[PDB]
């Protein structure tokens, strides 16, 4: 395929190019800009800093994928222990999950770029239409589709300059940048997620310890959340911000129920069904 | 975000504490996850 030679491009664009460049996030409720500067140093390591240029000065600086420095209203929800990068993006399996394939060519950022549209193999997960740089490989849009082939989110550059190294004083962060097993299981899981973190975390109101399960496919992602309900009759809920769903649904259990949080860029019948998988492990 | 849910003994307060949190933790997750995508940091800020 040459789709999956444009993937394999995509794939390593990271490290094969030196840019900056701007780009608009927008979903239902947030638009937004930002910026970014890459340098790949002269081992091959990548040097990023991502900075948002409208309202909060929130940012992030990474050194060859590890999180060097971040601001605080972007990371109030992690612990240290969670700073792991879990994966490097493979595409290699996507293909598995995924149809790829080249559909056209398109004008992005004022560079020329081929269409590449992921689409997903079945109802559970969520497709894209990635405009590719023609010279970098490089994304310079990225929309998130749903099954109606409605927009749930644009990613897209506004500006990109490639081959140009940005100097260091560019990489350097502001001073908003702060310098920094479970016993429960899915018993149903769409093709192609795996688990990629187990951990426990306290429940944000009270003394109880909360289950943290994490999956991916290798481009989408969903965590689950199990809280005791110590009894209570809590029913369902449901929320949904941009392509982010979040479902939540009792299970009864011989120790008081729990509460399942199935939270993710995913279908909401998926998050559903994986929040109604989850049983506790037995003895 | 705007949490919803009706009638049967399971308020949306009891959810109101709890899923904007777990809302939050996922989407920053992704974001230190180690991708070489801009696109989970991008949704991380939009919070
Ligand atoms: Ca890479």
């Amino acid at each position: 395929a040459d789709a999956s030679d444009w993937l394999n491009r995509l794939a390593e664009a990271d490290r094969q190019n030196s840019f900056q460049g701007t780009f608009v996030y927008e979903r239902n409720g947030s638009f937004s800009t930002h910026e970014i500067w890459h340098r790949v140093e002269s081992d091959g390591a990548v040097r990023e800093r991502l900075l948002q240029l409208d309202g909060a000065r929130q940012e992030v600086v990474r050194v060859d994928g590890r999180t060097q420095c971040i601001s605080g209203g972007l990371a109030d929800q992690l612990a240290d222990a969670q700073l792991w990068p879990v994966r490097k993006f493979d595409p290699s399996q996507l293909a598995s999950w995924y149809d790829l394939r080249l559909v056209g060519e398109s004008r992005v950022a004022g560079r020329p770029a081929v269409v590449l549209a992921v689409t997903p193999r079945d109802q559970h997960r969520y497709g894209f239409e990635l405009h590719l740089d023609r010279d970098t490989g490089l994304p310079l849009k990225s929309l998130l589709l749903n099954e109606k082939g409605q927009l749930l989110e644009r990613f897209q550059f506004t500006q990109l300059n490639t081959g140009a190294a940005p100097a260091e004083d560019q990489l350097q962060a502001g001073a908003e940048c702060q310098v920094v097993t479970v016993a429960w299981r899915s018993e149903w899981l769409p093709p192609g997620f795996t688990l990629t973190r187990s951990f426990m975390r306290r429940s944000p109101v009270t003394p109880d310890p909360v289950a943290c399960l994490t999956y991916g496919d290798g481009l989408a992602r969903f965590s689950v959340f199990i809280e005791p309900l110590h009894g209570a009759m809590v029913g369902d809920a449901r929320s949904q911000l941009g392509p982010t769903v979040v479902v939540s649904k009792r299970l009864q259990t011989d120790d008081g129920g729990q509460m399942v949080t199935v939270v993710g860029e995913v279908p909401l019948g998926t998050a559903e069904r994986v929040a109604l998988s989850i049983r506790p492990e037995a003895a | 975000p705007q949490v919803i849910t009706n009638s049967s003994s399971s308020d949306t307060r009891w959810h109101e504490q709890r899923l904007p949190i777990y809302l939050r933790q996922h989407v920053q997750q992704s974001a230190v996850s180690g991708t070489e995508s801009a696109l989970p940091y991008a949704r991380a800020a939009s919070l």
